[PDB]
DNA sequence: CATTCGCTCTGCTCCTTCTCCCATCCTCTCGATGGCTATGAGATCAACT
RNA sequence: AUCGAGAGGA
DNA sequence: AGTTGATCTCATATGGAGAAGGAGCAGAGCGAATG
């Protein structure tokens, strides 16, 4: 319920002073020009949830806007909404300007559709006062819907909105002065391109905030364009804005880079870094120990081999004249790459499977199927698995990028009798919360089968401890995403997370995009100082079929040699080396992602000595 | 577009006269000997045909334009083109 | 940016322009891929097959 | 031999271009992936099959 | 007061520019044009009760 | 099917 | 008066002839200023 109506928010808070008057001490944190959150709301908060608020009020001060960019879990709607009642309730009065109001003027949060009533239920308990309503067919009114707005922006109140009714309602959302703009998962607004991307900035306020886990997640191009919505020229325009970083920071994350490209690239990832601190505001959960702590994780590389079959049908297709006509120009590499991951992941996604017969007997009716298992290299690993962890009852998330896999996984899995749940973006999203509170209740379900991508965030299958990855995506947030269901707060068991990969194939590069990406994410909100291993080349090097002997080292061994990255899950180890299952070599992810005078005698500030040795030191090596 | 001056009807029979007679007035002193005139005997000219607004109208705009640049004399009141 | 608008209103003014006629002088050919000249209303009324 | 220069020379070019991105990727590049064999093979064909006599992206 | 001088205003050439047009009807052949895969969110209202 | 080109008839 | 589900839809990953305008420029004649 929301205060769409009125007579709800009457009742509201006359409840709300009905309990208030049973109760009837800390005092006001007051910072600087005025603002105060009252005391038992400050009392409440984090150090970093204070710091948070602060930081938002010098947002306010310079009316510059701001991404809270904290890892997912540190609780950025408790410091939104305690700064926000921090603001009604001092009573800030704007200088010098017609925004004259004297407190919060109209807010609207945008969200995905998942968290609105998240949002509503958090006003009504950390600030009972707001008259928050959402435009929605969820929310409570029954006129119109443009009466809402015209209602919400009259009062004051908080408009809780969609991204797809900010990209329709164009005009009748931004006639209005709204004064503060939330964007929640705000890398939604990543593609400046998109058009939910142009609707969100036609905001005038200057109050512009974004929340998101991931500033960025494949280019520095998205963090041009969530700060273009945060603070406008700031990174000036995107054409320049990708010559002067995005190619020199990228083109110096090469191990074949020369050392000019590399101290370019040392000295750009420094500017960036700085340009943009005052505005990303970012913790890690390393960072603060204040909310709680995760049990450990362990998270394995297997690398499958291809099947015989497999790898003549993958030969095939990289000796045939489609890929010619790839590397010729004629094609778009794209529908190639998508052959290449389907026989990856099921030569008969590609290839239909053995031709169909009819009126054949039931015995017949296994090895001729449509998906076999004993055909894909990496399903006869996933069969070892099961069968490993059913018997010492592991529970797990079997993830696939693709519903297609999900159907072949889905007839594994019945055929070897495991019970299990499908959700997929076919499941009607009334349904999925009953289908994951079955899994998390009910512990004789021992598979969850699951796309990637389906349900956002907030997917808390923590029931699970086990988390297979079938395939790997080619943006490397989609898979940290993915074992986040299981490795979250409220987990209470050691989470094993194994990555399946088939050696020398697109799957390999496919990992090394996502290492690399996370490389390049890291040199900018981490540390600029990093080691370089991809050479460019070996990169993009996509259509060439290599599969390793027994005897020999895959590409990635190659590449992190010396990082040290070559009793449940030893004894798994064991049974799918000495099985000869098919494993080739298993590396450690987390071990991967290890990538680490005349003059000015008198003064009139920085002094000219210190100001200059900044400059030389970022100019020379 | 959108946006319009405050205006007199007719002022271009003024705007006429005035630019024409600016520039005769100014001309006078310009052509007579040194360049200079003094403004009693100017006043006391025949008028030009050209100037049809008066001759006293023009002198007090073109000294308040700077166009002209007055000079105390023992002879009273001098014109000037000015150094510029 | 003020010159880039300039240029956009330009590419509009040319494509309103090329939908009447595609025969100006100082100006190039609008074109289809392959390069071929697109017909404008004015080379559909003019000539004898017109 | 009118056509052939011109494809040569296009032929050429298009080497050029491969090959720089590779060395600007500082590796040796595969000549036998640079030359695209169809620059020479369609021109003469399309030209000998419309009797345009020239670029085929020129036929006006 | 009879020039005389200087200044404005036609209007007569000679370009440059540019726009227009180029017989009627009929037959045939030939070349070219000829445009992702797939999984998710999410708004609509057709349509059950 | 369209557009273009070429070769022909009176 | 409340509840369901296709379906669209965004968004993600890799010759010549006449006519018209302008500049050149000559010089008429008007009015101011002599001399
Ligand atoms: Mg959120």
């Amino acid at each position: 319920r929301d205060d769409g109506d009125e007579d709800y928010y009457k009742q509201r808070l006359r409840r709300w002073n009905k309990l208030r008057l049973q109760d009837k001490e800390e005092s006001d944190a007051e910072f600087d020009e005025g603002f105060k959150v009252p005391g038992f709301l400050f009392k409440k908060l984090f150090k970093y949830q204070q710091t948070g608020v602060r930081w938002l009020w010098e947002l306010h001060c310079q009316q510059a806007g701001g991404i809270l960019g904290d890892e997912m879990g540190l609780g950025k709607t408790i410091q939104i909404i305690a700064f926000l009642a921090g603001l009604s309730y001092s009573k800030i009065r704007t200088r010098g300007s017609n925004y004259r109001f004297e407190g919060l003027g109209p807010t609207v949060i945008v969200c995905p559709t998942t968290v609105m009533h998240q949002w509503v239920k958090e006003f009504h308990t950390w600030w009972p006062p707001f008259r928050v309503a959402i435009l929605h067919e969820t929310g409570s009114y029954t006129h119109k819907k443009e009466k809402l707005i015209r209602d919400v922006a009259h009062c004051h109140g908080i408009l809780i909105t969609s991204y797809s009714y900010i990209r329709l309602m164009q005009d009748d959302i931004s006639r209005y002065d709204w004064h503060y703009v939330i964007l929640d998962e705000g890398h939604k607004i990543r593609n400046p391109n998109a058009a939910v991307t142009l609707a969100c900035k036609q905001f005038r306020t200057p109050h512009r905030i974004i929340l998101s886990g991931s500033p960025m997640q494949n280019n520095l191009r998205e963090l041009w364009s969530l700060f273009d919505f945060i603070f406008p020229g700031k990174l000036g325009t995107l054409p320049v804005f990708m010559e002067q970083f995005s190619v020199p920071i990228t083109m110096g994350g090469y191990s074949n880079a020369s050392p000019v490209q590399v101290k370019t690239a040392y000295k750009c990832a420094c500017v960036l870094r700085d340009t943009i601190n005052p505005y990303l505001l970012r913790r890690m959960k390393s960072d603060v120990k204040m909310s709680l702590s995760l049990p450990d994780k362990n998270e394995q590389v297997l690398f499958c081999r291809l099947t015989d079959e497999q790898h003549k049908v993958y030969q095939n297709f990289v000796d045939s004249k489609e890929v010619y006509r790839i590397l010729n120009g004629e094609m778009q590499i794209f529908s190639g790459l998508i052959a290449l991951r389907k026989i990856c992941n099921h030569p008969d996604l590609f290839s239909g499977g053995p031709k169909n017969l009819k009126g054949l007997p039931d015995d017949e009716l296994e090895e001729d199927q449509f998906g076999y298992w004993k055909r894909s290299g990496k399903m006869i690993v996933v069969e070892s698995l099961l069968k490993i962890w059913h018997k010492q009852g592991q529970r797990v998330l079997l993830f696939s990028q693709s519903r297609q896999m999900l159907d072949i996984l889905e007839v594994f899995l019945r055929a070897q009798k495991y019970t299990y749940l499908k959700m997929d973006g076919t499941t009607t999203i009334a349904s999925r919360q009953p289908l994951i509170t079955r899994y998390n209740e009910d512990t004789s379900i021992f598979v969850f089968l699951l796309t990637t991508r389906v349900g956002g965030l907030g997917v808390n299958l923590t029931g699970a401890n086990r988390v297979v990855i079938y395939d790997p995506d080619w943006n490397p947030s989609t898979d940290t995403q993915a074992r986040e269901r299981a490795w979250r707060i409220g987990q209470k068991k050691q989470v094993t997370v194994y990555r399946l990969l088939t050696a020398g194939t697109i799957e390999e590069k496919i990992y090394h995009r996502q290492i690399f990406k996370q490389f390049l994410t890291n040199r900018v909100l981490k540390d600029p100082k990093q080691r370089r291993f991809f050479k460019s080349n070996d990169l993009y090097e996509l259509f060439t079929l290599t599969s390793p002997d027994a005897s020999q080292s895959t590409e990635t061994s190659a590449i992190f040699a010396g990082t040290g990255s070559d009793s449940n899950d030893d004894y798994v180890l064991e049974k799918l080396f000495k099985k000869s299952v098919g494993v080739h070599s298993v590396m450690k992810h987390d071990a991967i992602m290890d990538g680490a005078s005349r003059f000015g005698k008198k003064r009139n500030p920085l002094a000219s000595s210190s100001l200059l040795a900044k400059m030389r030191a970022r100019n020379h090596l | 577009a959108g946006s319009w001056w405050l205006a007199v009807p007719g002022a271009g029979r003024f705007i006429k006269y005035f630019v024409k007679g600016r520039q005769a007035v100014l001309s006078m002193v310009r052509k007579a000997k040194y360049r200079e005139l003094l403004l009693s005997e100017l006043l006391g000219r025949r008028a030009p045909v050209v100037v049809r607004l008066g001759l006293t109208y023009h002198v007090h705009d073109l000294i308040g334009a700077q166009l002209v640049d007055c000079i105390s004399t023992t002879s009273g009141t001098l014109l000037r083109l000015p150094e510029t | 940016a003020a010159h880039v608008i300039a240029e956009d209103v330009k590419l509009l003014q040319f494509h309103v322009a090329t939908m009447v006629d595609n025969e100006l002088p100082g100006l190039p050919r609008a074109m289809q891929k392959s390069g071929r000249p697109l017909k404008s209303l004015k080379q559909r009324l003019k000539g004898k097959e017109g | 031999a009118f056509l052939f220069r011109g494809m040569f020379k296009n032929l050429l070019k298009e080497v050029r271009i491969y090959a720089q991105k590779f060395i600007d990727r500082g590796k040796d590049f595969n000549l036998e992936l640079a030359i695209k064999t169809r620059i020479i093979s369609d021109g003469l064909k399309y030209s000998l099959a419309t009797g345009n006599w020239g670029d085929q992206k020129k036929a006006h």
